């Protein structure tokens, strides 16, 4: 579990604060996603294992700071300019990078704050009928293939139930993760995604939302509301 | 590549700390401890201070490494290779078992196993430092009983000054490689000290040897 | 010392009287399975260079 | 007779001895020097698995003879036509460059040696015998930096000497100046016997208080720890001894007669020739004579 | 005087079987497989090399992926590489550094250790909670552990220095069962392609086949000099290789029930530490104390390769799945991928 921040500020300054608790945060890379209050998700920052590489966003290069300190277990994020677009709730996730490990596997709970090239993904759906106990197929594009030389395909599939943080479902847009019921499938081509969903069931409503892993500006496609 | 270029500096973190490791492990000085049983080794652990025993002590800021592999009971051929490269053997023998039999008395017992052990092909440069411990109970016994029991070639006066010395003195006529290793003797009681200096002394000359060769000198 | 002795003796009693066949027929299974599997040994024939993963 | 060399009264022998005597005493080092400092450096390449600090600052002892073997032969020619530099300016800057370096890179790279042993026998529990091999580079590349840093003078002073009909390629002339890199000619030898001798008599002493020696292996590397402090003084203090006996004579007589200088002069470049004998006899007793 | 009676007994008994066993030799396997061709001269290069253990590499096993490898060094680290970018996935630290065989769970989860603490150590490396930890911790072996299989994700087959192998469940921590007959160390396993036999080599130049439901010796094999370090079973399942001390290698047959091939040269004086069959089951390598990997052509129990690339004793050698590699740890802290 892990959870913390600050919720209010008038322009100025704020920072951002995260727990872990037993899973061994020091040999975990973290990120800093947000979600806007009605939009979907997007990375804000990164720091590797042992304060190695950092990654930051485009939009926030230069305002926003990512630090973590293995002993006590605890990321941080500092943010020195904060705009009117800085407004959303920030998740704070984990992710292990080995031959078979699976990435963005656990997210925080987030909190919320107010001031009062790239890849795009499109996933042009938007909304679908909710009627249960049918066969749901969630379709997703990118803008270019990204199936590398090694042979994976960097397509990640979040579930956002609606009250609560995302859940990652497949990684590698083939491999299901763990805990999740064997209904949810995926399947591409490195360009054209789809997700299925054999038999729908009362706790699979929700947002869902794609990710890539290609290349580190990485985008999400806005989700697609069930 | 993203995930591939995380991966690699994974096993860089990891690198560093099989080295981290390496590094204070070549710092402990590693010491092979054998017997006969009732030979004395216990009390020998203490003086320092199933499957293996590993004892763990420091001297003069050096840290030893004590393996006991009394508990194995099987064919020594078969794992005595993972040994090879120890500072030294500690050896411990019984003075007071010359009369006492397991038939065949315990002190020829030693004898076969100390020939085996100095003369093995695996310790051939190794020192071997040799403990004759219950040197209390071989004064007065030595006094009741006589050395042609145990040695029946053994011509001489009873006495502790003279009987120690010839049970010495074979014990390290079974070296036969009397140019590439060196046995250390030294006389053990019941309630003594400086023993643990006999075994840094020892060690210390090891460790010259080993220095002289990565100058080339030796 | 009775016992062990006829313990070995049960033990060699049940070994004796198991099924054999010829050496020929058994040095025929292990030809025959040699020849079926050959051209799936990548150490016995080689495969292009582009099919190995420890190449490149 | 006499020279005037860059304002101060230098004189300057051709002494016909110098002939007959130099070629061929020189002549047997470098034939010798190549076949023994030529072969060990093979052997340290190619022929060497592990690479220990130890082997690494003896390496640097056996690059340091090399390069001084390989200026013999232009000092021969000098020595042939009786002091006469027909090779340049440059090409004379040059080689008197890699003597004064290459000398003084040999003596470093043997009282490190002679230190190095002695950390591993009276102090063999010292930080300082597990060196890394990146450690021991860093310092092999300072020791030569400063090698360097005290001879780059021998690279700016003009020495193409005009000596009447003649050219001599030489910074070794006796005149009444005190010219430092002639006090550092003797603190070459002072300061490393100071050293060695201290090293040699407590490695030894060492192993004889233990009762170490006993061993076969170890009195023969005892002995080779006094071949080391009797090679060395054999071939540096007779250059040294005759040097002093100059300034001696600088002192009480003086410039005004060049002649009483008639025979230290000849004497000096005879005993300086048993200066290139340590670069010839180290082969055979820092690297063959290991049982490695 | 029962015991001399039940002597004589067991002596005409044994005689029978040297009796039955010679009746069925009707051939040699050299004479059935004298007109097949040659396998020809195989040369294999060194396409990786795994550096990271700073001691003697004494074991080492292959995922069933044929990517994933763990191998066990003196140095008590447990390390599991990437044979395809030699990167470290693991490195798990040992409770002993005297450790002596390794094991890769089928499944993959999961990795099994033992050695001179006589405790085969189970290691969770699917854990939710972060790293590698250890599962289960099972003791009841007298002498040392010479080797461990696992059998599924939940059993395991442990051979000891006490004479006897046994069966364990992971759940528990109990032996199910335990297997004995053998007079001398046990040094070595190997479960058959199917999971329901394995055979054992022991010190008494013996080598004992199992039946792991049942719990009892099926057939005994003899022939070798000296103690047998190693053991493999053949791919089709019905044979097996051993790898002795006296410098030789003997192939038996379980119908058979005798030896068929030997491996030997007389420029070979060396012991042999491991060996292990190819994918095809054609060629046999055999890891020797010459510093020298030894490829033999089983079939006509010829020599075909050398693998020169080591500077001490090869102690372990696996052949992965796949049979697209061959791994060779040795006593120098290297391990080396070759074609
Ligand atoms: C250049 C040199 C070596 C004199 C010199 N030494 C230093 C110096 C400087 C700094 C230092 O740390 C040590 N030495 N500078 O000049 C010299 O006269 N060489 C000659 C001979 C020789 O020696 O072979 C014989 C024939 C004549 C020429
Ligand atoms: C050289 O000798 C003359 C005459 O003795 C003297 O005047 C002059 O000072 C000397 N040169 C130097 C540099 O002292």
């Amino acid at each position: 579990v892990e959870s913390g921040g600050g919720l209010v500020q008038p322009g100025g300054s704020r920072k951002l604060s995260c727990s872990a608790s037993g899973f061994a945060f020091s040999s975990f890379g973290m990120h800093w996603v947000r979600q806007a209050p009605e939009k979907g998700l997007e990375w804000v920052a990164y720091i590797s294992s042992g304060s190695g590489t950092i990654y930051y966003a485009d939009t926030v290069k230069g305002r926003f700071t990512i630090s973590r300190d293995d002993p006590k277990n605890t990321l941080f994020l500092q943010m020195t300019s904060l705009r009117s677009e800085d407004t959303a709730m920030y998740y704070c996730v984990r992710s292990i990078y080995y031959y078979g490990s699976s990435p963005f596997d656990f997210w925080g709970q987030g909190t919320t704050l107010t001031v009062s090239s790239d890849i795009v993904m499109t996933q042009a759906t938007s909304s679908v009928p909710v009627t249960p106990g049918e066969s749901v197929s969630i379709s997703c594009r990118s803008s270019k293939s990204l199936l590398h030389s090694n042979g994976n395909t960097y397509l990640y599939w979040f579930l956002q139930r609606p009250g609560q943080s995302p859940q990652l479902l497949i990684y590698r847009m083939s491999n299901l993760a763990s805990g999740v019921p064997d209904r949810f499938s995926g399947s591409g081509s490195g360009t054209a995604f789809t997700l299925t969903i054999s038999r729908l069931e009362a706790e699979d409503v929700g947002v869902y939302y794609c990710m890539q892993h290609l290349e580190y500006p990485l985008t999400f496609g806005a989700g697609t509301k069930l | 590549s993203a995930e591939d270029k995380a991966a690699v500096e994974r096993s860089k973190m990891i690198d560093r700390n099989l080295r981290e490791d390496g590094e204070k492990a070549a710092r402990e000085v590693k010491l092979l401890l054998l017997g006969a049983g009732e030979s004395g080794k216990s009390t020998i652990v203490k003086q320092m201070k199933t499957g293996i025993v590993e004892t763990h002590f420091t001297f003069k800021d050096l840290h030893f490494k004590m393996f006991d592999v009394g508990a194995q009971r099987s064919e020594r051929k078969k794992w005595i290779h993972c040994f090879e490269g120890v500072a030294a053997i500690i050896f411990c023998v019984a003075l007071s078992d010359y009369d006492l039999v397991l038939e065949m008395n315990r002190m020829h017992e030693s004898m076969k196993l100390f020939d085996s052990i100095c003369n093995n092909k695996w310790f051939t440069d190794t020192s071997i430092i040799l403990f004759l411990n219950k040197k209390d109970l071989f004064e007065e016994k030595i006094k009741k009983s006589p050395l042609t029991i145990c040695y029946q070639e053994y011509a001489g006066s009873n006495t502790y000054e003279e009987a120690a010395a010839y049970i010495q003195c074979q014990f390290e006529d079974l070296n036969k490689r009397k140019d590439t290793k060196e046995i250390y003797t030294h006389f053990t009681c019941s309630t003594d000290t400086k023993n643990v200096q006999f075994v840094f002394d020892a060690v210390t000359d090891v460790i010259i040897k080993n220095n002289l060769k990565d100058c080339g000198l030796f | 010392s009775i016992a062990q002795a006829r313990k070995l003796v049960e033990q060699l009693k049940m070994e004796a009287n198991i099924d054999r066949i010829k050496v020929s027929k058994a040095a025929a299974d292990l030809m025959a399975y040699c020849e079926a599997h050959a051209k799936e040994d990548p150490l016995l024939t080689p495969v292009p260079a582009s099919e190995n993963p420890f190449r490149e | 007779h006499f020279l005037e060399i860059d304002k101060k009264n230098c004189c300057v022998f051709r002494d016909d001895f110098i002939v007959k005597v130099l070629p061929p005493v020189l002549g047997l080092e470098f034939i010798f020097g190549l076949l023994g400092n030529g072969l060990a450096l093979w052997i340290f390449c190619f022929h060497l698995k592990s690479w220990k600090s130890s082997r690494i600052f003896l390496f640097n002892l056996a690059v340091a003879d090399f390069l001084l073997i390989i200026c013999l032969p232009f000092l021969m020619d000098n020595y042939v036509r009786r002091w006469d530099w027909k090779f340049g300016d440059i090409p004379c800057r040059l080689m008197l460059f890699m003597l004064a370096m290459n000398r003084q890179g040999s003596i470093i790279f043997l009282t490190v040696v002679a230190v190095d042993r002695y950390f591993r026998v009276v102090h063999p529990h010292h930080a300082l015998n597990k060196i890394s091999n990146r450690t021991a580079a860093i310092i092999s590349c300072l020791l030569w930096g400063i090698t360097i840093g005290l001879t780059v003078h021998l690279l700016k002073k003009k020495m193409p000497i005009q000596n009447g009909g003649a050219n001599l390629c030489s910074s070794f002339s006796i005149c009444h100046t005190f010219q430092w890199h002639e006090a550092m000619f003797l603190l070459e030898f002072f300061l490393p016997l100071g050293i060695i001798l201290f090293c040699s008599a407590r490695i030894i002493w060492s192993l004889r208080q233990r009762q170490m020696d006993r061993h076969a292996k170890i009195k023969r590397a005892i002995t080779f720890i006094m071949v080391v402090a009797i090679v060395f003084v054999i071939c540096f203090l007779p250059s040294v001894v005759v040097r002093i006996r100059i300034f001696w004579l600088l002192h009480t007589s003086g410039t005004q007669n060049c002649e009483v200088y008639r025979s230290v002069d000849l004497a000096f470049f005879i005993t300086l020739s048993f200066t290139y004998m340590n670069s010839m006899l180290d082969p055979v007793v820092y690297y063959f004579s290991s049982p490695s | 005087s029962e015991l001399d009676q039940l002597r004589q007994e067991a002596e005409q008994l044994k005689n029978q079987i040297r009796d039955a066993r010679k009746a069925c030799a009707d051939a040699t396997l050299s004479q059935i497989t004298n007109n097949i061709d040659p396998v020809g001269r195989i040369q294999m290069r060194t396409r990786r090399t795994l550096r990271g253990h700073l001691a003697k590499i004494y074991a080492m096993h292959w995922g069933t992926d044929s990517r994933l490898l763990v191998s066990a060094s003196q140095d008590g680290k447990l390390i599991i590489w990437d044979s395809y970018t030699t990167n470290k996935v693991h490195a798990i630290p040992l409770r002993s550094s005297w450790v002596m065989t390794c094991a890769y769970a089928p499944s993959g989860n999961y990795v099994a250790c033992g050695g001179l603490d006589n405790i085969c150590s189970i290691y969770n490396l699917k854990t939710r909670e972060g790293n590698v930890r250890v599962s289960r911790e099972l003791a009841g072996h007298t002498g040392y552990l010479s080797c461990c299989r696992f059998l599924d994700d939940n059993q395991i087959v442990t051979s000891s220095g006490d004479t006897t192998c046994a069966l364990w469940d992971i759940e528990t921590g109990q032996q199910t069962t335990t297997f004995t007959g053998h007079t001398g160390d046990v040094m070595s396993l190997s479960l058959a392609p199917d999971t329901r036999l394995f055979v054992s080599g022991a010190c008494d130049a013996s080598a004992k086949l199992w039946d792991v439901r049942e719990g009892m010796c099926r057939q005994t094999f003899t022939g070798h000099e000296s103690d047998i370090n190693a053991i493999c079973f053949f791919p089709n399942g019905n044979a097996f290789a051993t790898g002795s001390d006296d410098a030789t290698c003997r192939l038996f047959d379980l119908r058979a029930d005798q030896e068929l091939m030997t491996y030997s040269h007389d420029n070979i004086i060396c012991g042999i530490t491991s060996v292990s069959f190819s994918k095809s089951g054609r060629l046999l390598l055999a890891g020797y104390d010459d510093f020298n990997c030894n490829v033999w052509d089983a079939l006509k129990a010829d020599r075909a390769g050398v693998l020169a690339g080591h500077d001490n004793r090869v102690s372990c050698l696996g052949v992965t799945d796949d049979g697209m590699a061959v791994a060779t740890g040795s006593w120098d802290s290297f391990l080396k991928i070759w074609n």
